[PDB]
């Protein structure tokens, strides 16, 4: 966390800093999408 | 007053700003050469 990483969360490739998120996801929700439809938050699979 | 115009936008994940999202999609706003103090002078 707080570092640039080539991330592969549940098969979603990306390059970005990852930080703790205030946003709360409902159990069905696993990913968060912004206006541009680019994932802005991901729930970690190993730790929810 | 009548007309309303990285570390800031990194900590702006709790709030939502259209300037931070425009910066993160590569669309930045350059400042003018003359400030408001100089247009006023
Ligand atoms: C996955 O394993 C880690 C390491 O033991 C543990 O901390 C975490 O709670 C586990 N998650 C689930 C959903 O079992």
């Amino acid at each position: 966390k707080n570092k640039c990483v080539n991330f592969n969360f549940n098969g979603l490739k990306g390059t970005g800093v990852l930080t703790e998120s205030n946003k709360k996801f409902l159990p069905f929700q696993q990913f968060g999408r912004d206006i541009a439809d680019t994932t802005d938050a991901v729930r970690d699979p190993q730790t929810l | 007053n009548k007309v309303t115009l990285y570390g800031d936008c990194l900590g702006d994940i709790a709030a939502r700003d259209l300037i931070c999202a425009q910066k993160f999609k590569g669309l930045t706003v350059l400042p003018p050469l003359l400030t408001d103090e100089m247009i006023a002078q």
